[PDB]
RNA sequence: AAUCUCUUUGCCUUUUGGCUUAGAUCAAGUGUAGUAUCUGUUCUU
RNA sequence: GUAUGUCUAAAGUUAUGCUCUUAUUUACUAACAAAAUCAUUGAACUAG
């Protein structure tokens, strides 16, 4: 079923969604945030994080001071609201709440300052609908890595599985006396390097003063040893 | 102490050279990918040489032809002829942006040097490294 | 900005045309084809 | 070339290939050598660098933000360092975005993704601008003075009291006409998507809106009033620019709701104002008249001032054009408050200027619009054309004023006086705004305009008379047709705008030279000029001309209301201006259908055409650069289809594969380019009036037939007014007989002029008539249309419900076949025989269905 | 210390390229403020007059 | 110690990070406003000292 | 994805010094300019108001791009 | 109550999630090479 | 004089690797199928 | 529907609470599918 026209009251579940998507997207990319969420639009999350859900914001009861300053503003700057709000460094909408309160909607109707409301809490029974938002929510939340990279995981996996399956195999034959060799893999190009061939690249040390025949004996020795062995048995002052 | 101040390039100027001959003149090449001549006594604007893409990086002057020798990050080492103001040979072979040019003092020949790691010697007639 | 000792210019134009060359060409025999 | 391949083949290919800088790898090696340069200096500074460089990445993307870059705790000569590189290529950025745009400007070269991100370029730079103007307010405070804002105020207050004006109520909760209000802003609204068959899910949003007003107009209604009556905080304003190629114009998108609320207003204030008369017979555009028709007002007005052209005493005329510059970015919104709440109830008043006072935001970039009229508003023609009005005031003053508009009681109609002495007793005689073109028509006597020219000249003398360089002159017309600069005749036009000028003060806005035409006519000047609407005017007196000749469509004949007998010849051209406009709409065509059908584009070409021949007529008979444009506009539609079918072969398309219409498979296409274009020498030309010695070829084509040429299917503006003021008189005296018969008028009554008059007489009839009686501030509601949305009516001039169908092309595709040889011959060119198909008269193409129309509803990719 | 031109940014302040002029009483400078700067000797200075910084090697620093 | 970089506009590898890391005064409108308040005064009383 | 990289460090021409090359013969390079050069050796008082009555180094702020603005935006 | 803190620990606890042996020189030889 | 474990300091040791027009746009869908998934009920435990 | 990648497997023998049954919800994927109002007409057609 469609929903053309987005909207409607600010649930709990909806600002912590909102809070986890700007954590991972930013404050550039509300489309994306937006699309965690099942009846908010682009603009209209936008607007909940920089009118309410941004926590720089000040939502501190006024000071003296501050009354005075919104009175003057008020009067030196008619109706300029968001210029007001900017000079006072506090929300439009609450400039303009104390503004009302300092000088002294119905069943059905659209609410124009819903991203300024209080949140509705959530209730204990989730409806299905919050649910599955949350569900998908946390699956967005979680992917990292792009098309190529997730295909080489599941790659890097089936190789191994192939080799596994390529050593039964010889080690079957090997039990039956049938000695085979592993198969080498296919060169991609004429001078494709085959690293066992050969010490590809050896840069020996560079000689020095000092005499190594006896020790290069004894390192050619063990190295004899490790391989005989594989191959037989294997492996309070703050203060303003 | 200070005596001139001369604007007119749109970026920063990244090299100069003097003329080695009369002194009469000095050019300029700069990040808007151009270089500037302008008169020594005066520092009046003369003309204005656009043959490269990117940042002029250096420029020489050559004592012995009349020939003037930039390079550029856009990889091109150019000679200019200094009689049509015009630029007759391209060396072609760095593999990046060339930061240096220096002209042998009795070969016919140009060093040139950048990104790349190494110094390459041109033939100024033939244009072979 | 500078002081009143410093001279402070500001090309924009050319003040000789393009083809003007900068190293005149030297021309030892004078010919009158 | 052969040596190589064959080198290749033996030897293989070199492993050592270097990549030139070619213009597709220009961004990337620039970004390469930036990036070494920032980590050589950064690493040498301090005692992991491609970490270091994140913030040079992050630099940028606030600069293009215009976002302040600031990193807590970082190092101070670090962060100088990455300073200093953004400068760098911030400057090279916009050096490019320079140099760009004026390649586009001039038709040079440049690919199409180069001018899609030069508007990008170019909007970022704008909204930089902006939002520095706007902190630099901040900063200073207004630029109008306390004094000088009290001094308007008081104006205004004079003038509506003069007026007895009764300010505007807010609308009652039981309105007379709110329900009529409500479908004319709602048909409004809707209007944009009349015929766009594909929606996203933010016009899907609007358009359900509007389809649940219309379901729910008291509920609709009543919303409005409580917004109208407490909603002080709006939502953000997306703003996009629109390319023109000669420059880029903001568009405005408002949130669907409000502009619910906003075009209510509008509808309400306009009509309201209009039955308060609280604008001014002078004040344009208005709903009386189209634009052309207001030409056509303005110039016999001024023909028939009473001894305007007579010179013998050493009289002179000046016409003074100018533009109110800044006009609306320069409207502080205390005073604009001050002087709404005099007009209109204050909940109004204090909507319509915290609704200025929104969040303009563009991708990453956001600012408050704290100063300034938001264009897009759909009532801000009904602001700006208030403070218009305030400044009419200043230049006009309260007397003059007053005798122009004529009392309250009785209001003359535009350009009227209740007297030929009041005519007389000011110099200023005429006086016309466009929205922000002013046009005042001085007449002075010899003594009157040398002791204003005295004065000027005591304040600004000019010793080595050097006045005439930078007198702005109307360079379309030849050397002896515009304004002849002698001294005298200049020092007036100087004298006469230094004069006016001093009258609006620059706070308000900027009243500059550069931007302003003066035209004399005197005993050494026998034409006035002047450009009104796009079109360029010389009146010429008859008792001026060395010999009075007669002319084709495009010279007017000024008729001397008191002799009935013409006086006057007002010569008409194309101004240069509407002339690249026309031609960047041909350019936005073609760069907009790079893979659209044939008949798409062929159907784009004819709405083009029509929308410039509609709207010019004869004006285009005279205008040279644009026959020559039209022509390579037509050449270059048809090549748009040659080269998609990779051929630009002469004989594969002769005139019938273009010009034969949709219903015989042909394109359509409707020309004006197969004319012949006037041609003489063009050193003379530009002297004097050659008249027509040569002529050069236009479109051609091998097959021996002249194609029709749109011009002789549209009656000319001056013959529609001629026929227009005979139909409606005879109108006038058939209404009064059929009262006088206590009749009423048969429809058939009035047949044969039913499709005549200027607005038609069908108009009359008109199905909604009872509606759109109440439908006020059309004109200039469809023309801000531009600043509100992305894709207008090139008919922005015309309204067809107010005015009528004012033109009717059905004769050019008969006369079309005709000339390609009839039915027979077009269908020789085609496959017909081969369908095997009866008749040709069975023809019935299907223009509704096909796989296609099947397909693009279906989820697809862009491929 | 060189002057940046006017609204240069502090970092601007840098000298990219110089060279003496033939004469080597001229220093011709290129500055990342966009300008050329050009230097002279000053002609009223003397031995005694404008002695320059003194010869103080510092020993901390072990480069001799 | 040059601090991490944490970009608002990029996130390669999809951390989460804490929002904290993701995210005037002129005389003249005094003077202006009270101007006009004035001259609103000024009119509304002399309208009314004329018609009487 | 890692395949967007920044560079690290710019192939070295040392690499191609070892390779042997081949025979191509290039546009460019074929012979042109050959040979050398070498040096020598009562209306005007009804109104409410009347008579009657820079280079900086900042490319986005200077006059010459804000007129550029006001002319190309509109 | 559901928090923005609580479903990033899920959504970590969600995404937080053999030993072949050598018998012989030709085992080794293959293991070499492709390591 | 030599172990072991704590705590602080130091080390950050799997500890965000370019560019452009935020690169661009989109997020209304029937049947059937495939994969994952949800509530409940018995059953496992 | 592509680009494109991967596979092709004897012999042509180298010497020694937590789950389950199952009826649904939700998301994603499908060049799979000729779907009954608005003298028989989307119809073999769309790809980086």
């Amino acid at each position: 079923v469609p929903i053309y026209v987005k909207g409607g009251v600010w649930t709990n579940v909806e600002d912590q969604i909102l809070k986890a998507a700007v954590q991972k997207y930013g404050t550039h990319q509300w489309s994306k945030v937006a699309s965690l969420l099942q009846k908010k639009t682009a603009r209209q999350s936008e607007l909940r994080w920089n009118e309410y859900l941004n926590p720089k914001l000040n939502f501190t009861e006024f000071s003296k001071e501050e009354d005075a300053q919104l009175l003057d503003l008020a009067r030196e700057l008619p109706n300029q609201w968001r210029t007001i709000a900017d000079m006072m460094a506090r929300p439009a909408q609450v400039c303009v709440e104390r503004y009302n309160r300092l000088l002294e909607l119905k069943a059905g109707d659209i609410n124009p300052n819903a991203e300024t409301q209080m949140a509705r809490p959530d209730n204990g029974d989730l409806e299905d609908e919050e649910k599955e938002m949350l569900a998908e929510a946390r699956a967005r939340l979680l992917n990292t890595q792009g098309k190529k990279a997730t295909r080489k995981i599941r790659e890097r996996m089936l190789e191994e599985s192939k080799r596994i399956a390529e050593l039964q195999k010889r080690r079957e034959l090997k039990q039956a006396g049938i000695n085979v060799a592993i198969k080498k893999p296919k060169k991609k190009y004429g001078t494709d390097i085959d690293y066992n061939e050969d010490i590809v690249y050896e840069q020996a040390p560079m000689p020095g003063i000092y005499d190594t025949s006896t020790e290069d004996r004894q390192i050619k020795k063990k190295f004899e040893q490790f391989e005989r062995k594989v191959n037989r048995k294997g492996l309070e002052y703050k203060k303003p | 102490k200070l005596s001139r101040v001369i604007n007119g390039h749109l970026g920063w100027v990244r090299c100069v050279a003097i003329d080695p001959v009369d002194n009469e003149w000095f050019i300029t090449g700069s990040n808007d990918t151009t270089m500037k001549v302008w008169d020594l006594a005066t520092g009046k604007l003369k003309t204005t040489l656009a043959g490269h893409v990117m940042t002029v990086r250096d420029v020489a002057v050559s004592d012995r032809h009349p020939y003037l020798f930039s390079v550029s990050e856009d990889k091109t080492v150019k000679c200019w002829d200094l009689e049509k103001n015009q630029i007759i040979r391209d060396y072609y072979g760095h593999l990046s942006g060339v930061r240096t040019v220096s002209i042998h003092p009795t070969l016919d020949l140009i060093a040139t040097a950048g990104r790349d790691s190494v110094i390459k010697l041109w033939d100024m007639r033939t244009r072979i490294p | 900005p500078y002081g009143k000792e410093v001279e402070v210019l500001m090309e924009t134009k050319n003040t000789q045309s393009p083809q003007t060359p900068l190293v005149e060409p030297v021309t030892e025999r004078t010919k009158l084809q | 070339y052969i040596g190589n391949l064959i080198t290749r083949q033996f030897e293989g290919r070199s492993n050592e290939i270097v990549k030139t800088t070619t213009k597709q790898r220009l961004d990337a090696y620039y970004d390469l050598e930036l990036r070494n340069s920032v980590m050589d200096d950064i690493l040498e500074m301090m005692p992991k660098a491609r970490t270091i460089l994140q913030h040079l990445s992050e630099a940028w993307r606030c600069w293009k933000a215009n976002i302040p870059w600031d990193v807590p705790g970082m190092p101070a000569p670090i962060k100088k360092i990455i300073e200093r590189y953004i400068k760098s290529k911030a400057d090279a950025w916009v050096s490019a975005a320079h140099y760009n745009r004026e390649r586009i400007k001039r038709g040079a070269h440049v690919e199409k993704t180069m001018v899609k991100k030069n508007l990008g370029r170019l909007t970022r730079l704008w909204i930089k601008n902006e939002q520095e103007r706007q902190r630099q307010i901040q900063k200073n405070g207004p630029e109008i003075t306390p004094e000088e804002a009290t001094t308007i105020f008081s104006v205004m207050v004079e003038w509506l009291e003069s007026r007895s004006f009764s300010p505007i109520p807010f609308p009652p909760l039981t309105y007379k006409n709110d329900t009529k209000i409500l479908v004319l802003a709602l048909e409004d609204l809707k209007d944009v998507y009349a015929s766009k068959v594909r929606l996203n899910a933010s016009e899907r949003e609007e358009l359900a809106l509007i389809e649940e007003a219309y379901d729910n107009p008291h509920d609709t209604l009543n919303r409005i009033k409580k917004y109208l009556l407490t909603q002080r905080v709006f939502k953000p304003v997306d703003i996009t620019m629109m390319e023109n190629y000669q420059n880029i114009s903001p568009v405005y998108s408002v949130d669907p709701l409000e502009k619910i609320t906003d075009a209510y207003l509008d509808q309400y204030l306009w009509y309201e104002a209009d039955q308060r008369k609280l604008f001014p017979n002078w004040i344009k555009p208005s709903d009386s008249e189209i634009p052309p028709l207001l030409v056509y007002k303005w110039t016999q007005g001024i023909n028939n001032l009473s001894e305007i052209w007579d010179v013998s005493r050493g009289q002179s005329a000046v016409l003074l054009e100018t533009t109110l510059g800044e006009m609306a970015e320069k409207i502080d919104f205390t005073l604009l408050n001050r002087l709404l709440r005099l007009i209109v109830d204050p909940n109004i008043a204090d909507y319509i200027t915290a609704k200025n006072n929104v969040v303009i935001n563009f991708k990453d970039m956001s600012h408050v619009n704290k100063y300034g009229l938001i264009r897009g508003l759909k009532f801000a023609s009904f602001i700006f054309q208030y403070y218009g009005l305030v400044i009419d005031l200043l230049l006009l003053g309260q007397e003059r004023a007053t005798d122009l508009a004529g009392p309250a009681n009785n209001p003359n109609e535009f350009m009227q006086f209740k007297s030929k002495e009041v005519e007389k007793a000011h110099p200023i005689r005429l006086y016309t705004r466009y929205l922000d073109r002013i046009y005042m028509l001085f007449h002075f006597e010899e003594d009157e305009g040398e002791e204003l020219t005295d004065e000027y000249l005591a304040e600004n003398p000019d010793p080595n008379f050097e006045n005439s360089i930078g007198y702005n002159n109307r360079k379309c017309w030849p050397k002896d047709s515009r304004m002849r600069l002698i001294r005298q005749d200049v020092n007036l036009g100087r004298a006469v705008f230094w004069e006016i000028q001093s009258r609006v003060p620059t706070s308000l806005t900027s009243i500059k030279w550069e931007n302003a035409f003066v035209s004399v006519y005197s005993k050494n000047n026998p034409n006035l000029l002047f450009s009104m609407c796009g079109f360029e005017v010389r009146i010429l007196p008859r008792q001026r001309m060395e010999e009075v000749v007669s002319n084709d469509e495009g010279v007017w004949d000024l008729v001397d209301e008191r002799t009935k007998q013409r006086t006057a010849k007002a010569y008409l051209k194309v101004s240069e201006e509407e002339i690249k406009k026309f031609d960047s709409r041909i350019r936005g065509i073609l760069m907009a259908s790079g893979s659209t059908t044939f008949t798409k584009v062929a159907a784009k070409w004819n709405t083009s055409l029509i929308s410039l021949f509609t709207y010019f007529r004869e004006a285009i008979v005279a205008t040279e650069p644009l026959l020559d444009i039209l022509v390579k506009g037509e050449t270059r539609i048809q090549n748009r289809v040659k080269l998609g079918l990779n051929s630009k072969m002469p004989t594969r398309f002769p005139p019938a594969v273009f010009y034969t219409p949709k219903e015989l498979g042909g394109l359509g296409m409707i020309s004006a380019s197969h004319i012949l274009i006037p041609a003489s020498d063009l050193s003379w030309s530009k002297q004097t009036d050659t008249g027509i010695t040569h002529f050069r070829a236009g479109m051609t084509h091998e097959d021996e037939k002249l194609i029709p040429t749109i011009f002789r299917y549209i009656t000319t503006w001056e013959n529609e007014f001629l026929d227009s003021q005979r139909v409606w008189a005879e109108y006038a005296t058939k209404r009064q007989e059929a009262i006088q018969q206590n009749r009423r008028l048969a429809f058939e009554e009035l047949e044969g002029s039913w499709d005549r008059g200027i607005p038609r007489i069908s108009t009359l009839f008109q199905r909604d008539r009872h509606t759109l009686a109440y439908d006020r501030g059309h004109r200039i509601r469809r023309e801000f249309k531009q600043y509100s949305l992305e894709r207008n009516s090139p008919f922005w001039w015309t309204n067809s419900h107010h005015d009528g169908k004012l033109w009717n092309l059905n004769a050019y595709r008969t006369d079309v076949i005709q000339a390609l040889g009839g039915i027979e011959t077009i269908l020789e060119h085609t496959l017909f025989k081969g369908t095997g198909f009866n008749s040709w008269e069975g023809l019935f193409w299907e223009k509704a269905s096909g796989f296609e129309d099947s397909m693009q509803f279906k989820k697809l990719t862009h491929a | 210390a060189t002057r940046e031109m006017v609204g240069s940014l502090e970092g601007e302040r840098s000298v990219l390229c110089s060279t003496f002029d033939k004469t080597g009483l001229r220093l011709i400078t290129g500055e990342a403020d966009k300008s050329i700067k050009i230097w002279k000797q000053d002609e009223t200075a003397t031995k005694e007059s404008e002695p320059g910084l003194a010869w103080n090697p510092n020993l901390s620093a072990k480069r001799f | 110690k040059i601090p991490a970089a944490v970009s608002n506009w990029k996130n390669p590898n999809g951390y989460t990070v804490a929002l904290e890391r993701r995210v005037t005064i002129n005389d003249g409108f005094m003077k202006l406003s009270e101007a006009l308040e004035n001259a609103d005064k000024k009119a509304r009383q002399e309208i009314r000292s004329k018609m009487e | 994805t890692t395949s967007h990289r920044p560079q690290l460090e710019a192939r070295s021409g040392a690499k191609a010094a070892a390779y042997t090359p081949t025979g191509i013969e290039h546009a460019r390079l074929l012979p042109g300019h050959t040979t050398l050069k070498y040096r020598k050796f009562s209306w005007r008082k009804g109104t409410a108001f009347g008579r009657h009555k820079g280079y900086i180094n900042d490319m986005t702020k200077s006059e010459y791009h804000q007129e550029f603005l006001h002319k190309h935006v509109r | 109550h559901v928090s923005a803190e609580q479903i990033l620990r899920d959504v970590y606890k969600k995404g937080q999630k053999t030993n072949i042996d050598i018998l012989d020189l030709e085992e080794l030889r293959e293991y070499q090479r492709r390591k």
